[PDB]
């Protein structure tokens, strides 16, 4: 509708980091009784804005989607307004479409959050019902205990978030990790986005370069930005908007010159390595001109060849830092030999013309006239992380970066752009092997599987094999449960345990919402998100912020760290009752009343005297951070690691990593690695050999992840009622499809469905499907293939397309117009 | 008492003066609110006039308020600020962008007797306003 | 206008310590045609005010068809003689059984520790027989 209730001048104001992407944009949450409002005069409302007359452009970001009315546990009603902080350095008052919806996605009884989990849910053999928390713990802890006593920890499976922000963060990763690893001590654990306990960044870390090694200010200071496997307007909006674009526009030139009096700073340029022409390519060309953008539209999976050709060329031209290499690196001469690739071979493999390869090197590595190498920030994400051999691509890319001294200089960095926020503090993983968890589950292993803060039915690789197996195993438990009548909780535990000896699996989901996991889950436990709890996390430049609690969770929904404590204390109590003092002792250390307690126990204990082994993004100075100190810091927080604290200075942190040439390896040097080109994996190549289309996949600007909130939003559902597939118009004509037709996409791995979205910029025999979605799951057609560390090539699959027919309704209501701005 | 805003009734033009896909500019509901009406040339849900094809919008981007520009070739409104684009053929649906609200529709009465188009209301909240009527 | 909110009056009811457990006090809010009751329940409830968080207040007009309901001290409910709707004073006017489609409206009380005063400051829910709570 057509009006908004303004926040009163004296309204309560708390800090809130965005729930969603890595950028970690700062917001303020205004909270006030429903029957009060602000006046239009700027000094009579909390915004300080003059609503007596039209506001100019950029004065505010404020829509009805940024407002709500919450009903608290006391039954009292409060207006809320969730709006970007103008003085936050991250976003400077910018809000993406995703963060802009936070108010709407706060829990209310009648709004978009109406189907929030509010109590334990139990599938009692043949129907969903509520149950109590104590019954849920008796069943869940009971099973875990039984499994520990009979099978050991290897019978207990998890797939759990390791990330930051909403459904993650330092309190939550500690809580879950302490439970899984210190208490239960299970190695049968995967991560939300990948099917083993591993890293996205094995190669770069082992080369001595952690993947978040710079500041967002570095994107302002760069001569050149590379965006490799990365659609940052859509996936990291406000980093792109607030930092990248001002550089491309010339707004940061005078700051470069002030820092470096004796260095030329040409107009900044941008290079995209992406098989696909994305909105980010289009918008870059709009802002900077076609002459300052290079789209290296590589063949899918050919990143390694690209970087080996560039590395070879910059070495042959001598566009490298030989003093840097000599003082601070190891293995260069070996990498020159193993990685040798001519520009002609590079061009044949990539499909990129030799002139474009040479130009990219010239922009990026050839000394400027003043003598200094260009400041080239190399930013990468899932196009290579989920690319053709995660480990080898990073090896090849980092070799280029290290040889060109593009780490440790301002305006440089070889960095992840990131996904979620970060907020990792955990004990070490208690196994000595990587385990492909999905494969284990498919093969019939484990008694109990918990999805915690994730939904692999929508997001696993080879997701169809996964769903099939889980549904069937779930059904066996359902069938066994239904023969019970009048059983105690203990008897039920035995019935379910027995069913798991005959192929069954007990499935638990700890979540905000039922999700598609409800098709298989036997138990669902209600969690709480930021604003319903305090939560700490850091963004892509390691900036740690506290998100303040300002409202109650729905019903008995709890902070994930506190659910973990609940589980630990239930297990402890069972062991104490069973007279097993040693097993009880493993479940000590969860005497937690609030999320802060998890912060004190994890983040703040890392590297302290008498602490156990803790792997924390805070490092050993994490104890200097407190909730009260973060509050005083505001949405600016501090860049980790913290270097000092006092009352007069606040938290003082770290802008850029590796500025003195000391890397995270045994000898302090960065290590070059061999990067062989072996083509595509045979599993993926077999799909490519049999089927017509490359089934690229990934993000839409407007849709967040598995659409857990978005599925309930009427605007989102009207815009994207179904997952879409970008198709070349000529391919469309060949298949007799147009916008709003439905197609089956299929291969040897699976079958799924999408609505057709003709896109002129898509190449013939290539496609692009929205990933993770609630209607048409893309991942059914991804292969089982992973690299050496069990990293999937999610961006590597091929399949055929078959027309189902025309969805008239989609044609009447959905725009199929171009999403590439020109 | 009253639950609704007091919108003015503002004459825009007569429908038959509008040429297909040639935007007309006007202000509604006051001189600080720029709007466009366009004859699309083809009926759309809720279009007015003889061919049910005339639509009208607030042109201020619902992100951060830059005046958008009507593109005749795509029949969209594009924002130069952060690249939001709205579909004039789907009631302001955001095609791609950073807004959380569709482009507000100016509600037109079409009187057959006079051929008049009158702006009588707005569906959606105009950028940078506490209420559509200040 | 601007304004999206009704202009509720601030009306003194009494000081909290004058209220006896389960002995309803009558007052009118937000005008003399809107009969209301405040009662100390004797035990805390969500959103109760006063020293023992137990004082609640309501419109007594049935939200079905508007008959003045009567407070039953033995059940702590409001009962309507019209079509036998009954509302729970301890569950924010939840309808126990009846023909209404709306909970009994709550009179929002400010409690000031400094003065011991209870002031009616608003209504949560719509009073029967009114376009808006404030006429
Ligand atoms: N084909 C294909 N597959 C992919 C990818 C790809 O590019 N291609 N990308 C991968 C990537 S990068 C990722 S990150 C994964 C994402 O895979 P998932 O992690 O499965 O998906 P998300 O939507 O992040 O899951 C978040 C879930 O947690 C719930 N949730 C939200 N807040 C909370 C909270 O506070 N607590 C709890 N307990 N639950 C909460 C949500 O409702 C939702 O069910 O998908 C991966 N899968
Ligand atoms: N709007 C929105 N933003 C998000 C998310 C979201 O769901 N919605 N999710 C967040 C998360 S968890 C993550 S992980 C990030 C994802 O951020 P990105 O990785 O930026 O997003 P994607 O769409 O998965 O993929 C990036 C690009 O990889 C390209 N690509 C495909 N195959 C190849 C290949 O072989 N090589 C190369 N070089 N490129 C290839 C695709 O064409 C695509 O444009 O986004 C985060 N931000
Ligand atoms: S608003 Fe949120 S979605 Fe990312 S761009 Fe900013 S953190
Ligand atoms: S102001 Fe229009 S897209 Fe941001
Ligand atoms: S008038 Fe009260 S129950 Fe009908
Ligand atoms: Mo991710
Ligand atoms: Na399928």
């Amino acid at each position: 509708n057509d009006r908004i209730t303004l926040p009163p001048a004296n309204a309560q104001r708390t800090n809130m980091t965005c729930h969603f992407c890595i950028v970690g944009c700062g917001y303020h949450v205004y909270k006030w009784p429903e029957l009060q409002e602000g006046g239009r005069a700027p000094e009579q409302n909390a915004l300080g804005l003059d609503f007596r007359k039209q506001l100019p452009p950029l004065a505010v970001t404020l829509t009805p989607a940024m407002t709500n009315v919450v009903t608290e546990h006391n039954g009292r009603r409060y207006n809320i307004m969730v709006v970007p902080d103008k003085a936050c350095v991250v976003n400077s008052g910018l809000s993406s479409t995703r963060g802009g919806k936070m108010a709407s996605y706060m829990y209310t009884p009648t709004g978009d959050g109406k189907q929030r989990l509010k109590a334990p849910r139990l599938y009692a053999a043949d129907q969903w019902v509520d149950t109590t928390w104590d019954h849920a713990m008796a069943l869940y802890a009971g099973l875990i205990k039984k499994t520990l006593d009979k099978d050991g920890p290897q019978g207990v499976f998890f797939s759990c978030f390791d990330h930051g922000g909403a459904g993650g963060g330092f309190e939550n990763t500690w809580g879950t990790g302490k439970l899984m690893f210190s208490a239960i001590q299970t190695p049968m654990v995967r991560i939300h986005n990948r099917p083993a306990y591993n890293s996205e960044c094995h190669a770069t870390r082992e080369m001595g370069i952690g993947e978040l090694n710079n500041a967002y200010e570095d994107a302002q200071l760069a001569d050149v930005i590379w965006s490799i496997g990365n659609n940052p307007y859509e996936s990291q909006t406000n980093y792109f908007l607030n930092h990248w674009l001002p550089n491309l526009q010339g707004a940061t030139t005078s700051k470069k010159k002030e820092r470096f009096p004796n260095e030329n700073f040409p107009q900044a340029r941008i290079i995209f390595v992406d098989p696909r022409e994305t909105p980010s390519v289009a918008i870059a060309r709009h802002v900077a001109g076609n002459d300052r953008v290079l789209h290296l539209a590589i063949e899918p999976g050919t990143d390694t060849a690209l970087f080996n050709g560039l590395f070879t060329y910059v070495v042959e031209q001598g566009w490298i830092d030989k003093p840097f290499i000599e003082a601070h690196t190891k293995g260069f001469d070996d990498a020159v030999k193993t990685n040798r690739l001519s520009l002609d071979e590079c061009s044949n493999i990539t499909g990129v013309p030799v002139d474009m390869l040479k130009r990219a090197a010239e922009w990026s590595y050839k000394p400027k006239a003043s003598g200094q190498a260009p400041r080239t920030m190399h930013a990468y994400e899932k196009g290579i992380i989920w690319g053709n051999d995660n480990y080898v691509i990073q090896s090849a890319l980092l070799d280029l970066v290290i040889a060109t001294h593009n780490v440790g200089r301002r305006g440089t960095g070889c960095v992840r752009m990131g996904g979620h926020q970060e907020g990792y503090t955990r004990p070490p993983y208690p196994g000595d092997k990587k385990i492909y968890i999905d494969q284990e589950l498919i093969k019939g292993k484990g008694r109990i599987m918990t999805w915690w803060g994730c939904n692999n039915f929508q997001t696993s690789n080879n997701a169809q094999a996964l769903r099939e197996a889980i549904l069937q195993r779930s059904a066996i438990v359902k069938q066994a449960m239904q023969k019970a009548r009048g059983a105690t909780t203990e008897e039920m535990v035995d019935v379910i345990y027995e069913a798991t000896q005959n192929g069954g699996l007990f499935v638990t989901s700890i979540n905000l919402y039922p999700t598609k996991l409800a098709e298989a889950a036997h138990l669902m436990l209600p969690a709480a998100h930021p604003g319903e709890m305090n939560l700490t996390s850091m963004n892509g430049e390691r900036r740690i912020r506290l998100s303040e609690k300002f409202m109650d969770p729905p019903g008995t929904a709890m902070a994930d760290c506190l659910i973990a404590a609940r589980i630990a204390n239930a297990l402890r109590d069972m062991y104490q009752k069973d007279g097993k003092a040693e097993m009880a002792a493993q479940f000590e250390g969860f005497d937690w009343k609030t999320e802060e307690d998890a912060f004190n126990d994890g983040f703040r204990r890392a590297g302290q005297p008498g602490a156990p082994a803790i792997d924390s993004q805070g490092g050993s100075t994490g104890h200097l951070v407190t909730y009260d100190r973060l509050r005083k810091s505001g949405n600016n927080g501090v860049q980790l690691p913290v270097v000092s604290w006092d009352e007069s200075k606040g938290l003082v942190g770290t802008e850029m990593l590796y500025t003195e040439g000391k890397f995270d390896t045994d000898d302090g040097k960065a290590h070059f690695k061999p990067a062989p080109w072996n083509g595509l994996p045979a599993t993926v190549q077999q799909q490519k050999d049999k089927y017509r289309f490359w089934l690229n996949n990934g993000r839409n600007n407007e849709v967040w992840q598995t659409a857990y909130h978005d599925q309930y939003n009427s605007l989102m559902q009207e815009r994207y009622p179904m997952a879409y597939i970008e198709m070349n118009p000529d391919d469309c004509k060949q298949l007799d499809v147009t916008g709003g037709d439905i197609v089956e996409v299929y291969n040897d791995f699976g079958s799924t469905f999408a609505m057709v979205y003709p896109v002129a910029e898509i190449k013939r025999g290539q496609t692009f499907m929205l990933f993770g979605y609630v209607n048409g799951i893309q991942g059914d057609v991804t292969t089982d293939w992973t690299d050496r560390n069990i990293i999937p090539y999610y961006k590597g699959t091929w399949g055929d397309i078959r027309k189902v027919g025309s969805m008239e309704e989609f044609k009447r209501t959905v725009s199929f117009k171009s999403r590439r701005f020109a | 008492l009253r639950t609704t805003l007091q919108y003015p009734a503002t004459q825009v033009s007569v429908a038959k003066n509008l040429k297909a896909n040639e935007p007309v500019s006007f202000t509604y509901p006051d001189t600080s609110s720029p709007c466009v009406a366009v004859k699309l040339g083809s009926p759309v849900p809720g279009g007015v006039g003889p061919n049910n094809d005339i639509v009208a919008y607030s042109v201020l981007c619902t992100h951060m308020g830059f005046p958008t520009s009507y593109d005749k070739s795509s029949k969209t409104f594009k924002c130069p600020g952060h690249f939001t684009e709205f579909d004039a053929e789907k009631a302001g649906q955001m095609i791609c962008g950073q807004a959380t609200e569709n482009l507000p529709r100016v509600l037109l009465r079409y009187d057959e007797a006079s051929d008049a188009l009158t702006a009588v209301g707005v569906d959606g909240l105009i950028y940078g306003r506490q209420a559509n009527v200040i």
